[PDB]
């Protein structure tokens, strides 16, 4: 209506974030905690403004799972680290 | 011959081989007894 | 856009064509930036010099195709009656696969698969009446 | 399906002197060969040396496979008379290699299930300097030899623990004056440089395998044939920094499973690259094929077969 | 000319091309995460812009 | 083909370069026929002989094919209008004969009273 | 180098070791289904095969047809003037414009 | 009979096999009982035998 | 009383010793064959249903017991081959035929179009496995693709095009039930509704265009020779078009007519090529393609007279073609090369082949009435009254007929064979009977031609 | 019969040859290993 | 991986079902990560520096494909407000959910990561479980197949045939080959949810089995064309004829399984008067057979890969259901016809 | 119908609806029954053990299995084709107005000509 008009361009920002890659591959883990941040303000307000109750549950299950995510797909970031000097979305050996 | 450095399967296991012949008989007397059912059910139906 | 492609259809039934060659720029031109953006991801050397220079090869190349089409279909209108049918565009078909061989000192390819290219031409104006559809519903 | 939650488990009753012994590289005589016999003392089982039919010594049933139909031109004495061009020369080398790694992988079987110590003669950490010894004079082709570190970086890295005893013996240069004195008469007649490049790719391969904190003793010939000397030396000496010392849940349990099966292990073994010195021939393979299912011996396969054995159809 | 080469050139004019289309799939873009998600960014814009769909 | 003077004996001159000519052709000649000698006389063979100029010949045809036409120029164009145009020929000979008969069924009737097969 | 690649070798049975035969291998096999089995469907399919054919079950109604035929061109003879064809199956239709 | 028997068994499989393939697809008459004796082409009135013809 | 006996031939095989195998896949096929002229053949004035749809009855269908004649000839000619190689791939390659068999059987017998669909293409996958596999020249798969890559191309525009009738007019089913069918209204929408049932046949059947095909799948040899007259089985297996241009468009053949020109020269060009080329086999190929290509011209004609020598014409190849492929088949277990040159000597080393050499080439040409008189001579009759032209190109086609026979004859003729030695015994007992089995059934058609050509005759 | 030169057009490498990208080289039988150095490996401090 | 390994697997059949028994639009979300969680360490296992480059591209190119999922989820909440999986009501909420559907099914612009994951597995058990995935988001497609817009679903499906009857040409890499067959498969996958949304699951029915058989027969190790070419002569012969049977009916061919899922596919669209789309489907299915063609030379032909090394012993692999399932897969033309409706 | 309606979701076979009565040793079960034995036929091609037909007798599994669950496969078959044939009679009986009947005409067609 109006302050959703912020948060989903907010939300592209994050978007773009994703699919942008330069050398760095630590952005794109941050961009996954900012999408989920930015996804977790716009459900608050729909169940905050207009009523629910039983639903303000979800937003609180979803804060679990974000972190899920931005955990287990964080682990696979060190092992790049291991395997390779330091990790880099221009250092790949896959055709 | 003989098979020499103990074979994998001795060909008699009866553990296995026994209740593999057994569940053919579970299965077939199962499926006879829901078709006499069946048939008595179609027939009080109509 | 659809309501750029549903401009096309409203034109020919008529006689004017001077607005429809303009039409058939942004069709050709539109579709080429398809091509020309899925064509950045071959890694283009050094950045704006070159990344142009790929840009503009595919872009010009493919707005060139509509715009002869648009001619071409308006001349084979103008000469001789009949208002519309497949073999009108089947001779519009062959001009825009002509310029292909114009790209590459070859003579054919373009010359080669001129057939092929105003066979398909052809078969999007088959579909001017109800019996083919490409979309639907029920 | 494996079982683990079950009695049967990895690390439980080995381990406490149960460790593997290695007699390898010692020269073209087989004095190693005499020395490892004496030294199944302290350890409970003793493997026989690998030759050209050692594959084929259980496999199936009892006897070895006659000449052909094991593996096409194969022989020992033959490659005491090597020829180039069309022949033994690699195909014999890539079968003996082959052959080290499959008896490797059933005393580690043996090793892991009931815990027992083995014994093996020339293990599969030997074979590379077998071959360097012959490529120094002009046998093999240096594109045959790419094939060989094709298969070693493949097959060797899926095994965990390499040796924790070796023994490595250093004779004189003198040591063809003994092969000389030996009872076989068609080992005789061998290349000095050789026997010699044989000593000196040896001396390259047992500091390498120190590197890997791999416990080595070095013996003379005047300090060979000795069985209280030997058993003393492996029993006084203690495991250190070794890659032996591994997982006893999850390291050992991926290893047993992969020298269970003999197909399992040979099958990174064979390689798909083509070679000329490896026979790639369709035609020769038809009737190889035909000759051993027509065998006595295998036949059929696995358990049941006809005019052999024949217990039960079910 | 014709019953083994013009007449045969409908299926390798149909062959020489499609091995021409496979290669601008195969080969083309040599791995990096980089180079496919630079392709998503203009897949969402042919779906807003391109085509006429919300 | 033929010329005014059929060739059978006409210009020949002995020289020194012509000389030396059928020497050449003699030294292959001589060459692939003792070859066929070792193998036509022996009892051991008994066989049909392969002989690499014949199948050669026989390759000439059955492959070489997409090796060659690379260079198409104005040749293969011409080939075409020999082979894809007597197609069209027939066009406006068929259909000519056709339209001077579905004339005549409808109005001024020249089809034969004692007419019934097919 | 072909290693393994040489093994073709030239085979006929021809007459040597053979005697004279047709199959491959065994004299005994030879005689039993080369002569025997091989001529069995050369006097069953071909000799008593022959017997039909188009020959004795009438065969879509090529002989019926003629006693068919006869009987209706004296009976229309007698009576009417128009022989067979006049008017093919059509009597009194419902109009056609 | 001993000799009979162990030489050939599946030289018997082939004829039993036609009889085994006619009776099946005759049978499949029994499915179509529909127009025996109804309309006009070939019915005929009973007088000794039951439906006709089978 | 077709299929199931045809199906048993699958455990026979299997379950008999080594030593057998070629005696009871021979013999009691031709027991089978002999009960399926003793059931078919009776029909009344339109041919009444056989049972259920699943396998129906024949109306103009006397081709089925051609594929019961070479149903044990495709075992006869390939015993030469096969005998080297190991006994489990001989009773593989033999399960192959029958699986052909059980296949082939069920495209003629049931009356349909949906369910015969999906027994046209699936007589495919048992030929390409043969093909692709026992091939002594290479280029096995540079015909193996082309096999399939023709075929399939033209044939998966049926479920486009057999589907969309179903959902509109009625259904397809019984083809007796098929009368609901209403003419079509020529239409620039219909051109590919016409095009899509025409293209699946247009390559099966050979013509001037797309006909590539054939020659790659005959010069490349399958097995020996004997999988070569299931490849002329074949080119009759798309004999649907006998019955789609009847039922399912009688209006449409303005269409036809660019078909008919195309097939028509495909006829002189098809034939000049038939005359200069190296290969004994090809020059079999070629002359397959042109004698082919006479029964697509009579039946995009439409005439009853044209029909008559179409179906006619379909059993009329299928016995002769075949019987050609033997005789090239022969040859090539002797000499071990095709080549026509190569392969010279009749009479002098072969006696009583030379005869069976002459029957079969001259069956080529118009005999005394056997089966290609009452085949070829018909179709020329019926294209005088489609238009008065077409002679003049058809006449000069029967010159040519001359010049795939006589050629064959004249470069093998020659009683030279001097860089020949081998073919020491001229043919066994099994060698000659191929042969005759193929032509003495020809001349039995004499005397009786009414179960040769009968779409309403 | 199809000899080893025949199979070596079907060799592991690009199936059709490469028109630009002919660098990549072919991957290992059994997975590939990488880099097994380019790492620190043991820490130093004064 | 010793007990617990069966349980990380567990979960993976767990997550599923959480999203076949959903009514709530968070819930597929959970249903989805339980996926995520539990595929990578099975990914993993042997730890390979393929491995972690593999599981690496396998969680980024879908993590976020789920997080635009959970977009359209929130745009159920601005608009239309329940939270219901029966419908998706808005076209600006449909663009950016069948889009995050496509980044795992649809595939003709996301299949970039497919070929590169499939190949980087270590094992054939891994190869399973990204075909058997597949499952999970074909239920929410089922669920809210109306409202969502076919003009830009039907291009999924045209182009992905287009892209993986190409991308399949050049390669010889045995994972890469059956990574393109699953894109082409997919195509067909997302033509039948505008048309009729039977036999749809049934396509799944034929696919799954037909790819699990697959695996299955390369228990025995090949990663290769040519690693699958010495099988014939040196190992097992009568093996190499399911292996034959199986990748004919992988392509549309008649007297196999493989042809009756395409049977009703066109059947159910040239019902809609759409004749111009199921031509293109047709013709493109042609470029399948090809790939399975080539694959079947090294079954039919010599090819010469006879090796010194032989194998003797009997080999004994896992082969769950790789006995019962592939005489499914080579023949069941006549033995389903009226199961079309047995499934849905 | 793909929704229910009237039919309870989520079922064992159907229960809702049981008169219909299974088809009793049919042609299809026979076929299905085939499937069971050639998967016993087959399984010996894998683990190589010595003839396929008169080999191991645990094919008898193989077979019952085939059976008992085709059996349930095939009683869903003749249920929902029943239930797609009773919605499609009710919907004709409830409207009316969408069928119309036309019988015996007289109705001038194009012939063709050669």
């Amino acid at each position: 209506s109006m302050v959703y008009m912020n948060i989903m361009m907010a939300f592209t920002v994050s978007l773009v974030g994703l699919l942008m890659y330069r050398s760095h591959l630590m952005s794109s883990l941050l961009c996954l905690e900012g999408m989920m941040l930015s996804l977790f303000v716009m459900a608050a307000l729909t169940i905050l403004n207009s009523h629910f109750t039983l639903a303000s549950m979800m937003p609180i299950i979803l804060l679990v799972f974000a972190a899920c995510e931005a955990a287990l797909g964080l682990s696979l970031l060190v092992m790049v680290s291991n395997t390779y000097g330091t990790d880099y979305v221009q250092n790949l050996n896959l055709l | 011959k003989f098979y020499i450095q103990e074979p994998p399967h001795g060909s008699p296991n009866w553990l296995k081989v026994g209740l593999t012949l057994g569940t053919s008989v579970f299965l077939w007397i199962y499926l006879i007894k829901q078709h006499n059912e069946d048939v008595l059910e179609y027939k009080r139906r109509n | 856009a659809k309501t750029v492609l549903r401009q096309y259809w409203d034109i020919p039934e008529g006689t004017e064509c001077h607005r429809k060659t303009y039409a058939t720029t942004s069709i050709g031109g539109a579709a080429g930036l398809v091509v020309s953006a899925y064509s950045v991801a071959l890694k283009t050397p050094t950045s704006f010099l070159e990344g142009v220079a790929r840009t503009g090869r595919y872009t010009f190349t493919a707005a060139a195709i509509g715009a002869i089409f648009g001619l071409t279909s308006c001349i084979s209108a103008q000469v001789r009656e009949k208002p519309d049918d497949p073999l009108n565009y089947l001779i519009g078909g062959c001009a825009g696969g002509l310029i292909l061989g114009a790209r590459t000192r070859s003579y054919g390819i373009g010359a080669a698969a001129c057939a092929y290219m105003g066979l398909t031409a052809a078969l999007v104006k088959m579909g001017q009446l109800e019996g083919w559809q490409v979309f639907a519903e029920p | 399906x494996x079982x683990x939650x079950x009695x049967x488990x990895x690390x439980x009753x080995x381990x406490x002197x149960x460790x593997x012994x290695x007699x390898x590289x010692x020269x073209x005589x087989x004095x190693x060969x005499x020395x490892x016999x004496x030294x199944x003392x302290x350890x409970x089982x003793x493997x026989x040396x690998x030759x050209x039919x050692x594959x084929x010594x259980x496999x199936x049933x009892x006897x070895x496979x006659x000449x052909x139909x094991x593996x096409x031109x194969x022989x020992x004495x033959x490659x005491x008379x090597x020829x180039x061009x069309x022949g033994n020369s690699y195909r014999l080398q890539a079968w003996l290699y082959a052959s080290r790694l499959l008896q490797y992988a059933d005393a580690l079987e043996h090793l892991l299930s009931t815990g027992q110590g083995v014994v093996l003669e020339r293990s599969i950490y030997s074979d590379f300097v077998f071959l360097e010894a012959m490529y120094r004079q002009g046998f093999i082709r240096k594109q045959c030899v790419d094939h060989y570190n094709q298969v070693k970086k493949v097959t060797i890295c899926e095994y965990l623990p390499p040796h924790v005893v070796v023994y490595v013996d250093v004779p004189v240069p003198e040591v063809q004056s003994r092969i000389q004195k030996k009872g076989n008469p068609h080992e005789m007649k061998i290349t000095s440089a050789y026997l010699q490049d044989i000593e000196n790719a040896y001396k390259g391969t047992f500091l390498p395998e120190m590197s890997e904190k791999c416990e080595v003793l070095q013996y003379s010939a005047w300090e060979a044939q000795d069985a209280e000397k030997v058993v003393e030396d492996i029993e006084y000496l203690k495991y250190d920094k070794g890659p032996w010392l591994d997982q006893n849940d999850r390291n050992l349990h991926k290893l047993r499973m992969l020298v269970q099966d003999k197909l399992e292990v040979l099958n990174y073994t064979s390689i798909p690259v083509f070679l000329p010195e490896v026979t790639v021939g369709a035609h020769q393979s038809d009737q190889v094929f035909q000759e051993f299912t027509e065998l006595p011996g295998r036949k059929y396969r696995a358990g049941y077969n006809e005019d052999v054995g024949d217990k039960w159809i079910w | 000319l014709l019953d083994l080469i013009w007449l045969e050139a409908i299926l390798p004019k149909t062959i020489s091309l499609a091995q021409m289309k496979a290669s601008t799939l195969v080969t083309n873009q040599k791995g990096l995460i980089k180079l496919y998600f630079l392709s998503f960014l203009i897949t969402i814009l042919i779906s807003m812009i391109l085509f006429n769909f919300h | 083909x033929x010329x005014x003077x059929x060739x059978x004996x006409x210009x020949x001159x002995x020289x020194x370069x012509x000389x030396x000519x059928q020497a050449e052709r003699l030294a292959i000649r001589s060459r692939l026929k003792r070859e066929y000698q070792l193998q036509y006389y022996d009892p051991s063979r008994r066989g049909v002989i392969e002989d690499p100029a014949l199948v050669r010949w026989t390759y000439a045809r059955s492959a070489n094919i997409y090796p060659n036409f690379r260079p198409n120029t104005k040749t293969s164009l011409l080939g075409a209008l020999f082979g894809i145009g007597p197609l069209v020929f027939w066009y406006y000979v068929f259909k000519t004969d056709r339209d001077r008969k579905e004339k005549l069924i409808q109005e001024g009737k020249l089809d034969r009273t004692f007419n019934i097969s097919y | 180098r072909w290693q393994e690649d040489p093994e073709p070798e030239d085979e006929n049975l021809y007459e040597k070791n053979p005697d004279s035969h047709g199959y491959d291998k065994d004299p005994a096999v030879d005689i039993w289904n080369m002569r025997v089995v091989f001529f069995f469907g050369f006097s069953i399919v071909l000799v008593l095969g022959s017997t039909f054919v188009a020959y004795l079950p009438d065969y879509r109604m090529q002989e019926w047809a003629r006693r068919e035929a006869e009987r209706l061109v004296k009976y229309r003879e007698a009576h009417g003037l128009p022989i067979m064809e006049s008017n093919c199956f059509d009597p009194s239709k419902i109009q056609l414009p | 009979l001993l000799q009979v028997v162990r030489d050939h068994w599946v030289h018997v499989l082939v004829p039993m096999g036609f009889v085994f393939g006619y009776y099946l697809d005759r049978k499949n008459d029994e499915k179509l009982t529909a127009f025996r004796n109804k309309s006009l082409l070939y019915k005929r009135e009973l007088k000794p035998n039951e439906e006709v013809t089978w | 009383k077709y299929i199931i006996p045809t199906i048993m031939l699958m455990p026979l095989t299997w379950l008999s010793k080594n030593n057998m195998i070629w005696v009871n896949s021979t013999a009691h096929s031709l027991l089978i064959s002999f009960t399926s002229l003793l059931l078919m053949n009776q029909f009344g004035d339109n041919s009444l249903n056989f049972s259920l749809l699943f396998f129906s009855d024949s109306l103009s269908t006397p081709l089925l017991i051609l594929t019961m004649w070479l149903l044990p000839l495709m075992l006869m000619a390939s015993q030469h081959h096969l005998s080297k190689e190991n006994l489990t791939r001989k009773k593989l390659f033999i399960t192959m035929l029958i699986s052909l068999q059980l296949f082939l059987i069920m495209t003629f017998t049931a009356m349909e179009l949906i369910l015969f669909y999906i027994l046209f293409e699936a007589t495919l996958v048992p030929t390409l496995i043969i093909i692709t596999r026992w091939g002594n020249q290479t280029e096995r798969l540079n015909a193996g693709l082309y096999f399939l890559f023709y075929t399939l191309a033209g044939s998966l525009p049926l479920l486009v095009a057999l589907i969309y009738i179903q959902n509109t007019v009625g259904s397809l089913n019984f083809l007796m039930l098929q009368y609901w069918v209403q003419p079509v209204h020529n239409s620039w929408s219909n051109v590919f509704m016409w095009l899509a049932c025409m293209m699946a046949f247009m390559v099966k059947m050979p013509l001037y265009g797309l006909h590539l095909w054939l020659p790659k799948a005959h010069v490349e040899a399958p097995i020996a020779g004997s999988m070569v007259l299931a490849a002329v089985l074949l080119k009759l297996g798309g004999y649907g078009m006998l019955r789609i241009t009847l039922i399912l468009n009688p209006m449409t053949d303005f269409m036809a007519y660019p078909f008919i020109m195309l097939s028509l020269w495909g006829m002189i060009m098809t034939s000049s090529i038939c005359l200069r080329q190296t290969d004994l086999k090809s020059l079999i190929a070629y002359s397959s393609v042109s004698h082919m290509a006479l029964v697509i011209v009579a039946i995009l004609i439409q005439t009853p007279w044209s029909y008559m020598g179409a179906t006619a014409l379909m059993i009329a190849h299928g016995l002769t073609s075949s019987m050609l492929f033997c005789l090239a088949n022969s040859n090539y277990e002797r000499i071990h090369s095709r080549t026509m040159i190569l392969a010279r000597g009749l009479q002098t080393l072969l006696p009583l082949m030379a005869t069976w050499w002459l029957l079969a080439s001259l069956t080529n040409l118009a005999l005394p009435p056997t089966i290609n008189l009452i085949g070829e001579l018909f179709v020329v009759m019926s294209t005088f009254s489609w238009s008065n032209i077409t002679i003049i190109l058809m006449g000069v086609n029967m010159v040519i007929t001359a010049l795939y026979s006589l050629y064959m004859l004249i470069m093998t003729q020659r009683g030279k064979y001097t860089y020949h030695i081998n073919n020491i015994s001229p043919s066994f007992t099994r060698e000659n009977a191929l042969m005759s089995l193929h032509i003495l059934p020809l001349l039995l058609l004499t005397l009786n031609p009414k179960i040769i050509l009968g779409p309403l005759y | 019969q199809p000899d080893v030169e025949w199979a070596e057009q079907y060799g592991g490498a690009v199936m059709y040859p490469t028109k630009e990208t002919a660098h990549w080289k072919p991957p290992p039988w059994n997975d590939v290993d990488p880099p097994k150095d380019t790492l620190v490996s043991n820490l130093t401090l004064n | 991986n010793p007990i617990i390994f069966i349980i990380i697997l567990l979960t993976i059949m767990l997550g599923t079902i959480i999203v076949m028994i959903s009514s709530h639009w968070l819930l597929v979300w959970i249903g989805f990560e339980m996926n995520m969680l539990a595929i990578i360490p099975i990914m993993m296992k042997n730890h390979n520096p393929r491995a972690t480059e593999a599981s690496t591209k396998y969680f980024l190119t879908q993590s976020t494909a789920s997080m635009l999922l959970m977009m359209a989820v929130i745009i159920n909440l601005m608009f239309s407000g329940q939270w219901t999986v029966m419908k998706l009501f808005n076209p600006m909420a449909s663009m950016l959910m069948t889009m995050a559907l496509a980044m795992k099914l649809g595939m003709a612009p996301f299949h970039f990561w497919v070929p590169e994951v499939t190949q980087g597995i270590p094992l054939s058990s891994g190869l399973i479980l990204l075909t058997w995935q597949k499952l999970a988001p074909m239920s929410v497609l089922y669920q809210i197949f109306p409202s969502i817009n076919l003009n830009l679903i039907l291009t999924l499906s045209v182009l992905s045939i287009l892209i993986g009857g190409w991308g399949g040409l050049n390669q010889t890499q045995l994972r890469k080959i059956m990574a393109y067959s699953s894109i082409a498969h997919m195509g067909w996958m997302t033509a039948v949810l505008p048309y009729n949304p039977t036999m749809t699951l049934l396509n799944l029915i034929i696919y799954i089995i037909m790819t699990s058989t697959m695996f299955t027969m390369f228990m025995a190790n090949s990663t290769t064309t040519t690693l699958s070419l010495s099988h014939t002569w040196n190992k097992t012969p009568i093996m190499t004829v399911l292996i034959l049977a199986t990748l004919l009916s992988m392509g549309g061919l008649p007297p196999l399984s493989g042809f009756m899922p395409k049977w009703m596919i066109i059947q159910e669209m040239t019902k809609n008067n759409s004749i111009i789309l199921p031509t293109f489907m047709a013709i493109t299915a042609l470029l399948n057979l090809y790939f399975y063609m080539r694959l079947t030379y090294s079954t039919t032909l010599t090819m010469f890969p006879s090796t010194n090394n032989m194998k003797m012993k009997w080999q004994f692999p896992l082969m769950k259901k790789m006995t019962f399932l592939p005489t499914m897969v080579v023949l069941s033309t006549m033995m389903l016809p009226l199961t079309p409706m047995l499934s849905v | 119908x793909x929704x229910x309606x009237x039919x309870x979701x989520x079922x064992x076979x159907x229960x809702x609806x049981x008169x219909x009565x299974x088809x009793x040793x049919x042609p299809r079960l026979a076929f299905v029954g085939f499937l069971g034995y050639c998967s016993g036929l087959i399984d010996n091609a894998i683990r190589r053990r010595p003839v396929l037909l008169a080999g191991l007798h645990r094919q008898l599994l193989y077979i019952t299995s085939f059976v008992f669950v085709g059996y349930y496969l095939l009683k869903r078959q003749d249920y929902m084709y029943a239930v797609r044939d009773h919605d499609m009679f009710s919907y004709i009986k409830s409207h009316x107005x969408x069928x119309x009947x036309x019988x015996x005409x007289x109705x001038x067609x194009x012939x063709x000509x050669x």
